[PDB]
């Protein structure tokens, strides 16, 4: 649903409704300002007619009506700056409340609500739905009373003035209003339709865009362009006839216009030859119901944007009725004084919210004293770190009690708990700010004498010795900047600054070499005597020195005692132990230089449309000009019926040319974004790696790109010459034309007309909109409302609510202030320009008071010239109004012609190099150092060598992160390396055919990804410019072991697959993975983590394939598992890149090494 | 077409009295808008027409007051009271509601007064026109009233002259009285024939002279 | 004030043609709606053509369209009424006129220009004096005459010592007879004023450019 009305404003403090109040009055003069002009113009052009009597006082009633409009206009002046002005205040300071207290409730929030929240979500949701409400409660109330003040006033000066003619145009009326409003609409800022057309288009790009590496190694480059180029002509398609359709209304909406002014002229002709009614009577009612009709129209997409606010504040405020459970700030809470460490767990049964179907733990009970150095024991899936976070309060337990020495933790204060348990987690987040602030950040007051000795107890100052600015180093984002070691050790040295009760341990030294590990965990018997400590991690070094050992299974905790009583227990601990001993220029024309017949008829049309508003003039002044001269009835009768037809078919020619205008510019828009988003896709797919390294534009910018260069490129070119074309056509014949009937007159209109053009722009831009181009501004508060999202992980040690919130307070008190001062210029502008316009018609007209009583000029003449040249200044800062900006048009062309010239010699497309009939299947590195292009400095490769025969299983193993994924890039042609020597087969892979390597071989991937349709269109893509039969699709699938999960499906072998798989399970897409790399037949086949995530039977059905498939292909599987290991021909160990041991798997089993120390790690 | 027909043609009124002209048409003058389109001009002897009021009641600038139109459906009737020697010429009604304009014609106004008999004088043929072989013997009838009165040419006491050539001016607004001339055109020979000329206008007016040459 | 002095009238022959003009001061020339009117010698008008302001439009009766034209300058401020194809039912004193306003149609009136449509030719007058018997007096008064006598076509103009005398004038109405027109005129003055100084006849036919000032002669 939608937000109540009066919650809206519940923000709002009493001053911010006496704004509103006084806004709405000020909106409401502002208003009805307009009617009463058009009335007084009607009594002067009635005081003008009769100035020539067979000229006395003429200067003196002119004086008089001058007075007359000069405080019509000094009114609005008022009126409109303080309408403005207020309404700005009273809701810049409303968002100003709402982003406070919405990233406040956002801080408490709820335990694992943020992993079920979308994090794209938390972050975008936040400005787009805040800016949309700042837009409904902004300024839009304000014109939308304005416009309802103005129809009733319009409609109340007519109906006092004349009520048959205001009857007729009452009965016109209905039609004129819904025109305005349709036209408004369609015309009010229409960038959603082309979001709209694209969404359809734009997700497969993302698809592409989230795997480009996968999409690389399958032949899907050619296939994924044509998927997207078919769908990108339905939005093509639809969005031509949706240009057909605004441009049809448009027009229809000009000549109902123009027949109001045609049926008005005739029918009150008929009125003032029979004395009924005066002319400037006439003019009078006319005008005035005209312009409240067409009002009524311009209330309309306020009232659109007040409904869409409403719809975006309905989250926010459910946002601040979540509850997490678990007061922070409560200081209700009860906090103890005689903290001594003691921990009791009994019947603990807990489950995860996100998926309570499954129970991990079936009850744990634990007593663990004081100074007592737990350890536990298991494989990966019992949940240590459930317990971990099942103990600082982060959930709450679903079965039994938790107490911490004597009393529990459901009635004691969660702050004060949370304090005082200092907790390193697996894998830390570091905040992005100087190394000084990151160890500050334990607590409030720690000197620089306890921030060494905290250091140097974490022995992490060496590394602070060597590099610049020692306290003063800016860390880069996610602790990318420094290595992992010294990362790890100064978050050790961040839980350490707090001086803990408990200290919670979860995997310290994952990445960490021996001597640093060594002294960390001396310096954790350093300080443990005083604290209870629980400490998990897999090497059982910093295990054996414990106090208390035991083992998880199944969430229970079963084995217990110290190790010698594990030792005589013989169950699976005394198993490990027993195995373990920038350029600019202009080409835009040149890319729809092919469309040039559109553009040549488009020109035509706005010529015409510039000759729209002079020629009106004339014909507009002349029938004036017929109740001013002295002529018999029917001479009278006959001309005015010959001008309002002459406006009857100036309405028809203005229908057909915006039609023909508008047609053949959209058409050629739209064929210019089909056309350069297909090259820039092409072009995108035809990039190298290393394009995608740079963080960029990896996501963002290629997406965003797509989008932005369809929508600029067309007002770069067709809007630019339309809208110059027009406004000179318009603006320059207006002003000749003036300048023949009367020089002076004309000088003088001259020097004022820019201001009425800018009037206009202002205007029409204030109906748009400020765009919100503030992330400069509000660029560090978004950094820290990211890295608060970032370091969620690490505000489970320290919540630190107060100091984030602070620091993002301190970065919106700029903006605030910056938003205020900018209300009151906007304001100050709007007013001047909206006064000035009935300053220039006072000034105007007592000029030409002056002319007439001198026989200088006629009445009809000055009458003309200033039509002409007013309504077409006006029509020019309209028009100039819907152009886009030429600028960010132009930057986005640069970027996407340096977006095209790009070539990293991917060899692609191109058939050269050495092509060889034949070949055998032998691989030989030499030397081979690689360093990342974005990562120059830090080498993961040292030179490292290999030798793979034919049918050789060759196993690599090695930690996480040592060159294992990399020599499959370095096979597969993704990088070539600065130094080494690849032979395959006596030719090196530098001087072949591209193309040729990257058919034979064909890997699975480190994660299965597949396509947008279903598991035969995933499977076939396996193999491209070839006749896919569907034979070896099912025998594919038989082999893999996956025709039963396809078999059973419906629809079986057309099931639509959403994104990435995201529908079936994850063992089922590796299975598909394996058949889709089956069809491939590799003569080379590469195996990345083959079973991550499979059952153990499965694990059987694929490898049997694989064996059986194994010979006469050269085979190299990585992985994890030991059980391809074990049989595997030759076996590869590394450690930070170098090759270590190398030969048969008996060898490295005989020389006891870091390869015994490997495969000994779960057997027995 | 539409005709416009005087009801009166000419019209003998006193000063101080009273009169009304009525101009009818035929068809209804009515245009199209709605108002009635109807105007009455005053021609004086010897002047153009002047406007005198320019719709049925109107007044044009400067007319006097004693002018009164009053006009009902298709019968219009201009009546002035009190009506000076001044005031006195031709009076025209002009319509023009339908397309084709048309004026009425007539209505001539004579004022009646005191019977005023006429200052006579003859003139003898000029030396210069015996010379061509002509002789016109002219006699002016100036300010008399009422405009009927008979002049009779007598040659040498008896000659009952008939070939005259006889023209009327038009009542003058001054004093309201006529004039008239009477001119006897006759040859150079007929003429030195006789003597005495004698010239009576019709208790008979006399004048005469007797020579050819003085 | 409102001047209207039309001009450009003369004899043409059935069937020939003839251009009038009419010069307007004291007016705004091109706000107005002009007319021209036609009055036949049995003192009947009639309504011969009306212009517009702008001279967009024109309206004439079915009784001479398609032979007559009408036209403007505004800027010299002249009228123009062009005329074709004449006829014996042309012979007729026209008026140009101007329109009011409150939709009074002809306000100002010219003087009138005459017309002649025969197939008769040119003949100047011939001024006679005319004076009593030996200068005889008629008291304290004396009245003079003075004849002109077979003239065509009827436009006369006859004054006394150029427009001197004035007062006691009497100028008779012309008489057409066998294709020829016959004028007199009486001037009364004091005894002490005639035999004292002469009175001279001027008379002026502009059809043959005559023009002849006949003094009095006792
Ligand atoms: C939805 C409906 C009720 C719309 C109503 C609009 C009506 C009231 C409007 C539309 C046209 C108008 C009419 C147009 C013409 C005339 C003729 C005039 O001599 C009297 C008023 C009258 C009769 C108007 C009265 C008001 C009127 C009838
Ligand atoms: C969608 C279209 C058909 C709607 C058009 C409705 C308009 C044109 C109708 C509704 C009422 C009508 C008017 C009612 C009364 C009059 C007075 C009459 O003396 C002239 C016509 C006029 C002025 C009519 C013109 C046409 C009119 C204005
Ligand atoms: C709702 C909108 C479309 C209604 C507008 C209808 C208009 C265009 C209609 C209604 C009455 C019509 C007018 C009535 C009479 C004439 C006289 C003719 O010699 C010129 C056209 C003209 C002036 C017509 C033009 C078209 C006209 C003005
Ligand atoms: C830049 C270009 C388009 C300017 C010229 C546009 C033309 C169509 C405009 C400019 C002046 C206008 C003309 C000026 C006045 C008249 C005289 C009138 O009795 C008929 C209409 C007519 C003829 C107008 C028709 C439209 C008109 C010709
Ligand atoms: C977006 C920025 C550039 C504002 C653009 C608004 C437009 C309407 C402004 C900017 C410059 C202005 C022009 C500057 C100079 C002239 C020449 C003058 O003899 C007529 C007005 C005219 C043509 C102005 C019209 C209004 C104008 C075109
Ligand atoms: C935006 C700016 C240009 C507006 C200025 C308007 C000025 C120039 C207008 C407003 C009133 C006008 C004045 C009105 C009366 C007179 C008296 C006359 O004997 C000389 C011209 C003069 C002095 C006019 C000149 C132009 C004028 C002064």
């Amino acid at each position: 649903p939608t937000v109540s009305v009066f919650s809206m404003f519940r923000y709002s403090n009493w001053l911010d409704k006496l704004y509103m109040v006084v806004g709405t009055l000020a909106a409401i003069i502002h208003g009805a300002g307009l009617p009463l002009m058009m009335l007084v113009f009607g009594e002067m052009t009635d005081i003008f007619a009769n100035a020539g009597n067979l000229f006395m006082n003429l200067e003196e009633d002119m004086t008089r009506y001058a007075y007359y409009y000069s405080g019509i206009g000094a009114g609005v002046l008022v009126a409109a700056y303080i309408q403005v002005s207020f309404w700005c205040l009273a809701a810049g300071r409303q968002i100003h409340k709402i982003r406070k207290q919405f990233f406040h409730a956002i801080m408490r929030q709820e335990i694992g609500w943020f992993d079920v929240h979308d994090v794209g979500e938390l972050n975008t949701r936040l400005t787009d739905d805040v800016s949309k409400i700042n837009e409904g409660i902004g300024d839009k109330i304000g014109m939308f009373f304005q416009s309802m003040a103005t129809f009733f006033t319009g409609f109340i000066v007519g109906f006092t003035r004349g009520w048959k003619l205001t009857l007729v145009i009452l009965a016109i009326s209905p039609v004129l209003g819904l025109s305005a409003a349709v036209w408004a609409k369609i015309l009010s800022s229409f960038t959603d339709k082309e979001l709209l057309a694209y969404a359809k288009a734009g997700a497969v790009a993302e698809e592409v865009l989230a795997a480009i590496r996968t999409v690389i190694a399958f032949g899907g480059q050619k296939k994924e362009l044509e998927r997207y180029n078919k769908n990108l002509e339905e939005a093509k398609r639809i969005g031509i006839k949706k240009a057909i359709t605004a441009n049809i209304s448009i027009g229809a909406a000009f000549l109902l216009i123009y027949a109001s002014y045609a049926l008005a002229f005739w029918y009150g002709t008929t009125l003032v030859l029979s004395g009924e009614y005066s002319i400037g009577q006439v003019l009078t009612v006319f005008f005035s119901v005209l312009i409240g009709a067409f009002s009524v129209g311009q209330a309309s997409p306020s009232i659109e944007a007040f409904a869409n606010a409403r719809g975006a504040a309905y989250e926010i405020f459910k946002i601040i009725d979540n509850k997490p459970s678990i007061d922070s700030y409560s200081k209700s809470g009860h906090k103890p004084d005689n903290i001594k460490g003691n921990l009791e767990f009994r019947n603990v049964h807990f489950s995860y919210p996100s998926r309570k179907e499954v129970k991990i733990l079936k009850g744990l009970n634990l007593k663990v004293q004081s100074g007592q150095t737990v350890a536990l024991v298991g494989n990966s899936g019992c949940g240590k770190s459930t317990t971990v976070q099942l103990m600082q309060r982060l959930y709450d337990p679903t079965e039994g009690m938790v107490s911490v020495d004597g009393q529990d933790i459901r009635t004691i204060n969660v702050r004060f708990l949370r304090e005082i348990i200092g907790v390193v987690s697996q894998e830390p987040v570091l905040f992005a700010t100087t190394i000084a602030e990151n160890i500050r950040y334990g607590r409030e007051n720690v000197t620089m004498d306890e921030i060494e000795k905290a250091v140097k107890e974490a022995n992490a100052y060496d590394f602070i010795m060597k590099l610049p600015h020692k306290f003063d180093t800016l860390v880069g984002e996610r602790g990318a900047q420094l290595s992992g070691g010294q990362k790890q050790r100064i978050a050790i040295a961040r839980a350490l600054v707090r001086n803990p009760k408990i200290l919670l341990l979860d995997e310290a030294t994952s990445a960490l070499d021996t001597e640093s590990e060594a002294v960390v965990q001396v310096a954790l018997d350093k300080a443990r005597k005083g604290r209870t400590t629980i400490v998990i991690a897999h090497r059982l070094s910093t295990v054996r020195n414990a106090d208390v050992i035991a083992g998880f299974d199944d969430g229970v905790i079963v084995e217990k005692g110290n190790h010698d009583e594990l030792m005589k227990e013989k169950g699976i601990y005394f198993k490990l132990v027993t195995m373990q001993t920038p350029v600019s220029f202009w080409r835009i024309m040149k890319l729809n230089l092919t469309e040039w017949p559109y553009f040549v008829v488009g020109v035509f049309c706005a010529i015409i449309n510039g000759g729209l508003q002079p020629a009106f003039a004339i014909i507009f002044s002349k029938i004036i000009g017929v109740f001013t001269r002295i002529d018999d009835p029917e001479t009278k009768r006959q001309n005015s019926n010959l001008f309002s037809l002459l406006f009857l078919a100036l309405g028809i020619i203005s229908f057909i040319t915006f039609f023909l205008q508008g047609f053949t510019f959209g058409k050629a828009g739209e064929i210019l974004t089909k056309r350069l988003r297909y090259m820039v896709f092409r072009s995108m797919l035809r990039q190298d790696v290393s394009w995608f390294d740079d963080p960029k534009n990896t996501t963002g910018a290629l997406t965003t790109r797509l989008a932005n260069d369809a929508a600029q490129v067309k007002g770069a070119i067709g809007s630019r010459l339309a809208v110059i074309t027009q406004n000179i056509a318009n603006l320059g014949t207006g002003i000749i034309i003036s300048f023949i009937y009367g020089w002076q007159l004309t000088l003088l209109l001259l020097a004022i007309v820019p201001i009425i053009a800018i009037a206009g722009v202002v205007e029409m831009k204030m109906l748009s909109g400020q765009a919100l181009k503030d992330k400069k501004e509000l660029e560090g508060a978004g950094k820290i409302a990211t890295e608060a999202i970032e370091n969620f992980r690490t505000v489970v040690s320290l919540t630190q609510e107060q100091k984030f919130e602070h620091m993002y307070a301190q970065s919106l008190q700029v903006p605030y202030r910056n938003s205020l001062r900018k209300a009151h210029i906007f304001g100050i502008t709007f007013s001047f320009t909206q006064a000035m316009m009935y300053f220039s018609y006072a000034g105007c007209f007592r000029f030409g008071a002056y002319l007439v009583a001198h026989k200088l000029m006629s009445f009809e003449d000055v009458l003309l010239v200033f039509s002409a040249v007013v309504f077409g200044a006006m029509a020019v800062g309209q028009v100039s109004s819907f152009a886009p900006d030429y600028a960010k048009a132009k930057i986005s062309a640069a970027h996407i012609i340096m977006i095209i010239e790009k070539t990293p010699l991917i060899d692609s497309y191109s058939t050269e190099g050495l092509m060889p009939n034949t070949l055998e299947g032998n691989v030989t590195f030499g030397e081979v150092v690689f360093n990342y292009p974005t990562r120059p400095d830090i080498p993961v490769l040292q030179g490292l060598s290999l030798e793979v025969k034919k049918g050789q299983t060759l196993a690599l193993v090695g930690s996480s992160g040592c060159g294992k994924s990399t020599v499959v890039q370095l096979l597969e042609r993704f990088y070539d390396p600065l130094a080494g020597k690849v032979l395959l087969d006596g030719k090196e892979i530098k001087r072949l055919n591209v193309q040729w390597l990257r058919a034979h071989l064909g890997i699975v991937s480190q994660e299965p990804i597949l396509f947008d349709c279903s598991i035969a269109e995933n499977i076939a893509y396996g193999d491209n410019s070839r006749v896919v039969s569907q034979e070896e699709i099912v025998r594919a699938a038989k082999e893999a072991n996956i025709h039963a999960f396809i078999e059973s499906l419906p629809n079986k072998y057309s099931t639509k697959v959403g994104d990435k798989g995201t529908q079936l399970s994850g063992g089922q897409k590796q299975r598909i993975a394996i058949a889709r790399a089956l069809v491939r037949q590799p003569h080379i086949l590469l195996l990345d983590e083959a079973t991550s995530a499979l059952d153990t039977e499965s694990e059987k059905v694929v490898q049997e394939a694989l064996d059986k498939a194994r010979e006469g292909r050269t085979c190299i599987v990585i992985a994890h598992r030991l059980s391809t290991i074990q049989n595997a021909d030759l076996i590869v160990v590394f450690q930070n890149g170098r090759v270590k041991e190398h030969g048969t798997h008996q060898q490295l089993l005989a020389q006891k090494g870091i390869y015994f120390s490997m495969v000994s790690v779960q057997a027995g | 077409d539409v005709l416009m027909t005087q009801t009166p043609v000419s019209l003998s009124v006193s000063l101080g009295d009273q009169a009304s002209i009525s101009c009818r048409s035929s068809q209804s003058i009515v245009h199209s808008t709605g108002n009635t389109y109807l105007e009455w001009y005053l021609q004086k002897p010897g002047q153009s027409p002047k406007l005198l009021i320019y719709k049925i009641s109107n007044r044009f600038s400067g007319v006097p007051d004693r002018f009164s139109g009053s006009g009902s459906g298709t019968d219009f009737t201009l009546k002035i009271s009190r009506v000076e020697a001044e005031d006195l010429g031709v009076y025209y009604c002009f319509q023009a509601s339908h397309a084709p304009r048309t004026f009425g014609g007539g209505t001539k106004l004579e004022i009646k007064r005191a019977d005023a008999a006429p200052t006579v004088s003859i003139f003898p043929p000029s030396s210069e026109q015996l010379t061509s072989g002509g002789a016109s013997v002219v006699c002016f009838l100036n300010n008399f009233y009422p405009k009927d009165i008979n002049v009779k040419w007598k040659i040498d006491g008896s000659e009952r002259q008939n070939g005259v050539l006889n023209s009327w001016t038009d009542q003058d607004s001054k004093d309201s009285t006529y004039s008239m001339s009477s001119t006897l055109t006759l040859t150079k020979d007929e003429y030195e024939r006789h003597n005495s000329y004698t010239c009576e206008a019709t208790s008979p007016i006399v004048k005469s002279f007797n020579r050819n040459e003085c | 004030e409102v001047i209207l002095v039309e001009s450009g009238g003369g004899l043409v022959k059935p069937g020939g043609s003839l251009k009038l003009s009419c010069a307007a001061s004291g007016f705004t020339f091109s706000s107005y709606t002009m007319s021209w009117v036609r009055q036949t010698p049995e003192k009947r008008l009639e309504w011969v053509a009306t212009i517009s302001s702008g001279g967009g439009n024109t309206y004439y009766p079915d009784s001479v369209k398609g032979r007559f034209t009408i036209s403007r300058d505004n800027a010299k401020n002249n009228l123009y009424l062009q005329m074709s194809s004449l006829r014996s039912e042309d012979t007729a004193l026209y008026y140009c006129a101007r329109y009011y306003r409150y939709e009074a149609w002809f306000a100002s009136w010219g003087q009138g220009t005459l017309v002649t449509v025969s197939a008769a030719k040119t003949t100047a007058p011939s001024v006679y004096p005319l004076a009593p018997v030996c200068g005889d007096t008629t008291g304290s008064s004396v009245t003079l005459g003075c004849l002109v006598k077979g003239y065509f076509p009827e436009p006369v103009t006859l004054t006394w010592n150029s427009g001197s005398l004035s007062s006691g004038v009497h100028t008779f109405p012309a008489v057409l007879q066998s294709d020829l027109y016959t004028l007199s005129s009486s001037v009364t003055v004091t005894s002490s004023t005639w035999p004292s100084q002469s009175i001279t006849c001027n008379v002026a036919h502009p059809a043959s450019s005559t023009k002849v000032d006949k003094k009095i002669e006792p």
